[PDB]
C-alpha cells in the first residue's frame, strides 16, 4: 500500500431528485413591478 | 437645511477629500471566489493518552487544504473553585509539527499561555479561558470538554492553508506531549491528587475540499508560503533578595527575520505565574485573611495586572555589541510595545519588544534577522525582592524599583522569538527554504 | 541603534524587502464621493402599544437609505434586576418590505442571537446601554432606548437601498410589538398594574449625494449583493431522566446560505437559553434561603455555564450523509464562535458556519440548500437529572447531564442567514431570487 | 462530508461562485522598503514641574518620526481610589510646532475625551495601565506612566513625519504641566504636604530608511493628509428648579470636519462628566453614613448613568438651518458612537459624526466649517432637580431631570477634528490652509 | 394622535391649488373655569411643512 | 377645537401651493403634539388622573 | 402485568401496562450503493 | 471508512435485530455463545 | 376612494338591509355567526 500518506476523497454523485429549489421565483420568470411611491399623481379623472 | 446644505458648502479644502471623485462608500463591489466546502474531521491518535505520555497523529490527507486544528480534552476537576489556571493549556505541553519527515515548529504551553496573554483581547481571550479553563466556580468533580487551538502558521489565516494535496509524497503529523503535572486536575501544587482520572483527547482538523479548476491548479502548481515560525531554548535568572539589584547579559540564539521578542519570568513550580504572591486580593491563597500564604497562588486568579509584582526592572536588546535602542524600563515592554505594535493588554510579568509595525498581522511589517548578526543579547535589570509579600502596606506602597521576597522564585527565564521563514512546494514534497 | 538591524541584512530578506512594491510610510488616501448624513424621524403607521402593530412608511428625503434605529420611551415597573433587554423583546419582530415583495423578517429573538453571536464586549455592552436598565435603576426610573437594525445594508453603507432608484416602489417597515415585556408591564407572567404603554419613533438616517452621483444611481441599473434571513419555530423533547433523547430536525431553507445558529429558551422569560440554578446569577435569589428556580434573575439571564445548556450533541446532516461528525454542544457554543467570529458566546446560544468569515460582507463560502434535497439537524439532549436547587450537582456534576429545570427550554428558534441579490432595474425593485 | 456541498451548486451561485476572480487560500504579500525603529530619549529643556513650561526639540536622529510617548514618574498622594489619570491630567497642554508654524494643539481633557470616546476594549483598559494606579494601590506608591501622544503621525506609519525633508524646519513640542494633580497634588482642593514633583522624559520613535527610499524622502515634495484638533473653552448655566436651559453656542470651526464631540465638565475636578450621586461610583464613600456628594470616588469617576448628565437634547445648526432633527442625548452618548465607532461612551461624553468611520484615517464624510459663516450647536438641557444623596430619588426618576449636583459642571467643552494638508518641500513645510 | 406623540400628513392631492389648513382637536377639560389657557395651539407643539 | 396654520399660503389665495405643477413631490406636514397640556392632563407639573 | 390471568388470557388489542416503558423507536433500512474503484483510489457513486 | 468517505454505519440494537431476523437455528445460538453467558455462570466469571 | 376620489360608501342600517334581503338561509344565518352571539351566551362571553 502507497499510503504513506493519503489521496483526498473521490467526488460521489448526489443528484437532486425532490424540489428544494421550490418556492424560488427569480426576476426572469417573473420582475418586479411599479406600486405607488411618496410622490402621488393627482385624482386626474374626476368623472363627467 | 441640513444635509443638502452641507454638500453646498463645498470649498476650497475638499479637492484634496471629494474633487474628481475616486471611489464612493455606497456601491461595494464584492469579488467572487473558488467554490470549497469546509469539513472538520476526527483525527486517529496514535499512542495511550495519559498524563506524562507523547502520543501523536498522522493528518489523514481527506481533503485537500488544512487549516485550524482544535485539541479537544476532556477533563474532570481534582480541586474546587480557584485551584485551576487554563489546566487545558498546561496539559498540551507541547505540539510538534512536522512535514515529510522534517520539523517547521514546535509550540510550548508557556508560549500558548504569552500568545493568549499578548495577542487576543478580552473578548475571545475570554472565550480561549471559557475554552481552556473552568470559569463559573465550578467546584470538585465537574466535567469539562476543554478546546486549544493550535496556533500553526497554517490556521491563522485561510491564506496560508497548508495544502496537503500538493504534498502528495509525504505525511504531515502533530506530536502531543501532555503534561505529568496539571494544577487542580492531577496534581494540587506538588501534591498528587488521589483518583485523578485520565485525561481523554481527540484533534479535530479542519480540511477544506476544493472544486476541479482550483483543486488541479493546487495539485499541479508549486507553492511558496510565508510562513512565521516560533523560535526557543530557556534560561535561568539571577534574582536577588537584597542589597543589589543584578543584571544579566543572556546571548540569544535565533537565526530567521524576526518579527518579535516576548519573555516570561515564570516560576516552574505553577503554570503561568510571572508575578511575585503577596497578601492582597487575587495575589496568594488565602488572600486578606489570617490564613492567607504567600507561597501558594490564588490559582484561578494567577495573572495580574500589578507592575510592582513584578522583578523586571529595565532591559535592552544590544546587536553585536551596540546598542539597538536605548534602555527601557520594564513597564515600556509591558504596556507601551504591545500597545504600540497590538493593541491589547498584556498583564504583569510578560514583555514584549517588537521590530515589526504589525506583529499580530501576518503581512511583513519590519524585522531584525539574527542570522546576520553574532553577538544578540538582551540586557535584564531586576529589581530588588525585599518587599515582605504578607504586608499590603509595603506591597501597594514602595518604590518601584523593589518587589515582593516572594518574587525570587521566577527563576526561569523564557525568550520566544516569532520569524518568517518559506515553506516551498515542488512535485509532490514541501520543505523550509531557509535553514537554521 | 536602529542601523544595527538594517545592516543585519541577507539573502533571506529578498522575499521581504528585495524589490519592493508598496512603503508603510507614505500612505495614499483616495478621494471619495461627496455625501452628507440626515437622521430624521419617520412616519410609524399604526397605534403603538403592547402587542399592538404598527409600520413605518420610508420618506424620500434623501437618495440613500441606510442606518434604521427604532426609538422608544419605557418606565419599569419593578426593581432592579428584573429586565433584560426590554427594549429587544418589545420589538417582537420587523418586516422589511419593497413592493409587495418580502425582503426580510427579523424576530426578537433572533436580534438577541445576533447580540450573542457577533455582537462584542464593548458595541455589547453599548447595545446593552441602549437597550436595558444597565445602572442597578429603581421602580418608576424612565429610560429611553434604542433598537439599532441589522438588515443588511444597516451598519453597511455599501449597500444602502438606493431610494432616488426605487421612485416606483413602497418601502416599508412592519412592526409587531410584544403583548408581555418583561418588567415593565409584566413580572414573569403576571401584569405589572398601571404600567404605561410605551413611545414609540423610528428614526431614519439618509445619505444624500452630489450633483453627479444621484445621475448616476437614479438612471443605472444595479445589482446588489444582499443578506437575509429565513425561519421557522419549533417544539423540542427535553429529557427528563435515565434518558438522552434525540430529535430529527427538518430543515427547511432555500438559498446560498453562510450559517446556522440555534437556540433553546424557555417561550415565557425572553433571552432565557439557559436551565435555572441556584448559583450565583443563574436565578432569582440564588445563594438565600428565598432563592427559586423557577424565576430567573432577569438582568443576569445570560450566562457563561454551559452545564445549565441542554444540547449534549448536534450535527448537520444532508441528504442522509453526515456532513461531519457528531460534535458536543460546546463545540457550536464555544469553537465555531471563536473560528468564524472571533468573540465570546453566552451558554444557550450555538452556531455552525459554512463560511470562512461569516460576520464580514464578502461570501466566504456557501451552502446551497436548494440543490439539497433533505438537510436535518440532529439534536442530542443532555439528561435533566441535576436538582437545580444544590450548588454541589450544579457545580459538580458530568458533563451529559443538567438541571431538572432545563426541561422548560422546550422552544427551538432555528435559523439561516443568507445570500440574495436586490436588483434595480428602470426605477423598480426586488430579488433576483426570491 | 463537504462534498455534499460542493457538487450541490446552481443557479444561485453564479454571482458568489461562478468565473471565480479571487481565492481565499492562496495569499500574497507585498514587499516593503527595508526599516528599522528605534524609541530615543529627547533632551529637555526647561524645569519639569506642576504649573511649569517644558519643551524638547525633536533631534534629527532619523528620517521619519512615528509614535512619541511621554514619561512620568509620580508618588501618589492620597489613599487608593483618590485618583484618575494623573498622568494624562499633569499633561495639560502638548503644542506640535513645524519652523514655528503650529501644526496641531491637544489638551489633557481631550486626551481623556479620546480614551472615553474612539479607544475601546483593551487598548484603553491598557492606556489607563500607563496612566494611573489600577490595582488598589496605597498612598506612597510610586509608578511611573506613560502617555502616548496622539497627534497625527503618531496613530499609524503611514503619516510618518519626515524631518529627513525638513531639514530647515525646526520640530518642536511643548509642554505645560498641570499646576493640580487630582490624588497627587491635592485631595479635592486640599493641598497634600511632601508631594514629590515629577520626573519627565519624551520619547520619541525613530523610522530608519533603505538608501533608495531615504533619497526619495529627502529629495521630493510631499503632500500628507493631516488631521488637526480645533477647540475652545464655553461655559454653560444648567438650571437647578421648574426651569430647562436652551443655548446656542457658536461653533468657531473653520476646516472639513470628521465630527464634533463635546462634554460638560466640573472644573474643580479632572475627568468628571456626570453629577455626584450617593450611589456607587458617584460619590466617595457611597452608600454609606458618611457619603459625601461634594467629591468622587475619583478611582471611579466615569459612570454610565446618562441620567446624571445635564443634556436632554441637541441639534446642530448650519447657516442657522437645522442640521439633522433634534435628538436627546442618549442618541449622542450611546447610538452615535455605536453607529460610527462600535465603543462605549461614558456618560456626559457625547459624539455626533459627519463620517462613516471618524476613528479611521481614509477620509468618508466631512462638514467643511470654512464654508459656512455661522453655525452653533444647540443645547436643551435636563432640570437638576433630584435629592443627589436619595438613591431611591436618583436611580427611580424621569428622563428630563438630574441630580441637583450637576449644576457643577459648568464648563462646556466642543471639540473638533478636522483634515488640512501638510505640504513638505525643499526642507521646508507647513499646513496648507489657514483660517 | 395623542400627547407627545408625532403624526404627519401628506396632502391628499385631490385639488390643483391648496390654500388654508385646520387642524381639528378633542379635548376633554381637566379642571374647572380658569385652569386652561390656549390648550389646542398648547397641544400643537409644532408644525414642518 | 380648531388651529389654523398661518404659513405662507395659508391666509391669502394669491400664494396658493400649486400642486398640480408639483406632480414629482409629495406635500407633508409634521404635527408635534405636547406631552404636557395645562389643564387637559397636566395641572403645572402634577399628572390629571 | 403482574397477573398471568390476564396476561395469557385477552384480545388482541390489548397489551400489557408495562408497554409504556418502550419509549424508543428505531428504524432501519437496508440499501444498495455502488462501490468504485480505480487506479488506487476508492469510494461509492451515489450520495444521498 | 474508506479514504474518509462513510461507507456503512452499525449500532449495537442493530446487531441484535439482524440476528433477531435474518439468522438461523443453531447459528443464532452458536452466535449468543460468542456473545453471551449461555451456561449459567456465576459473579466472577471470565470468558473471551 | 382611489387617488382620494370616492368610490363608495357603506351605512349601518344598509348592512341590515343587504343582509336582510340578499342573503339567504346558510348564508344570511352564516353571516349572523360571524356579527352575534347566536347560542345564547351570557354577559362576560368574548367572541371575534
Amino acid at each position: 500500500g502507497t499510503t504513506t500518506g493519503g489521496k483526498g476523497e473521490i467526488q460521489q454523485i448526489a443528484s437532486v431528485n425532490h424540489n428544494p429549489d421550490a418556492l424560488v421565483l427569480n426576476y426572469d420568470d417573473r420582475p418586479p413591478e411599479a406600486t405607488p411611491n411618496g410622490a402621488i399623481l393627482a385624482s386626474t379623472q374626476y368623472g363627467k | 437645511a441640513g444635509g443638502l446644505s452641507q454638500l453646498v458648502a463645498y470649498g476650497a479644502q475638499d479637492v484634496y477629500l471629494t474633487g474628481n471623485p475616486q471611489i464612493t462608500f455606497f456601491k461595494t463591489v464584492y469579488r467572487r471566489y473558488t467554490n470549497f466546502a469546509i469539513e472538520s474531521i476526527q483525527q486517529t491518535i496514535n499512542g495511550s493518552v495519559g498524563f506524562g505520555n507523547k502520543v501523536s497523529t498522522q493528518i489523514s490527507r481527506n481533503g485537500d487544504l488544512i487549516t485550524d486544528i482544535v485539541v479537544e480534552f476532556v477533563l474532570t476537576k481534582g480541586g474546587n473553585g480557584g485551584t485551576t489556571y487554563y489546566p487545558a493549556e498546561e496539559l498540551l505541553q507541547d505540539v510538534e509539527l512536522e512535514i515529510g519527515g522534517q520539523r517547521i515548529d514546535k509550540h510550548y504551553n508557556d508560549w500558548f499561555r504569552t500568545y493568549d496573554a499578548l495577542f487576543r483581547m478580552n473578548d475571545d481571550r475570554y472565550n480561549y479561558r471559557r475554552m481552556t479553563d473552568w470559569v463559573n466556580n465550578e467546584l470538585v468533580g465537574a466535567q469539562k470538554r476543554f478546546y486549544v487551538p493550535l496556533i500553526f502558521f497554517f490556521n491563522q489565516t485561510p491564506g496560508l492553508a497548508l495544502p496537503l494535496i500538493a504534498l502528495q509524497y509525504h505525511e504531515v503529523k502533530l506530536y502531543f506531549t501532555l503534561a505529568s503535572q496539571v494544577q487542580g486536575v492531577n496534581y494540587n501544587g506538588s501534591s498528587a491528587i488521589a483518583g485523578a482520572a485520565q485525561p481523554t483527547m481527540s484533534v479535530w482538523v479542519d480540511y477544506i475540499f476544493l472544486d476541479t479548476q482550483e483543486r488541479t491548479r493546487f495539485a499541479q502548481l508549486p507553492h511558496e508560503y510565508l510562513i512565521e515560525q516560533l523560535q526557543f531554548t530557556g534560561s535561568e535568572t539571577a534574582t536577588p533578595s537584597a542589597t543589589t539589584q543584578a543584571s544579566q547579559n543572556i546571548r540569544l540564539n535565533f537565526n530567521h527575520p524576526t518579527k518579535y521578542l516576548a519573555w516570561n519570568f515564570n516560576n516552574p513550580t505553577n503554570y503561568g505565574q510571572y508575578t511575585a504572591l503577596a497578601n492582597i486580593p487575587g495575589a496568594c491563597s488565602g488572600a486578606g485573611t489570617a490564613a492567607a500564604t504567600v507561597t501558594t497562588p490564588d490559582y484561578g486568579n494567577t495573572g495580574t495586572y500589578n507592575e510592582q509584582l513584578a522583578v523586571l526592572d529595565s532591559a535592552k536588546i544590544q546587536l553585536n555589541g551596540q546598542d539597538r535602542f536605548a534602555t527601557r524600563k520594564g513597564s515600556y515592554f509591558n504596556k507601551v510595545q504591545p500597545y504600540q505594535s497590538i493593541g491589547g493588554v498584556t498583564p504583569a510579568g510578560v514583555y514584549l519588544y517588537s521590530f515589526a509595525l504589525k506583529p499580530a498581522g501576518r503581512q511583513p511589517s519590519g524585522t531584525c534577522n539574527f542570522s546576520r548578526i553574532d553577538n544578540a543579547t538582551l540586557s535584564l535589570t531586576y529589581k530588588t525582592c525585599s518587599i515582605d509579600a504578607t504586608s499590603p502596606a509595603a506591597v501597594l506602597g514602595n518604590t518601584e524599583t523593589v518587589t515582593a521576597n516572594t518574587a525570587t522564585l521566577l527563576t526561569a527565564l523564557n525568550i520566544y522569538a516569532k520569524n518568517y521563514n518559506v515553506l516551498r512546494i515542488m512535485s509532490g514534497m514541501g520543505g523550509l527554504a531557509y535553514a537554521n
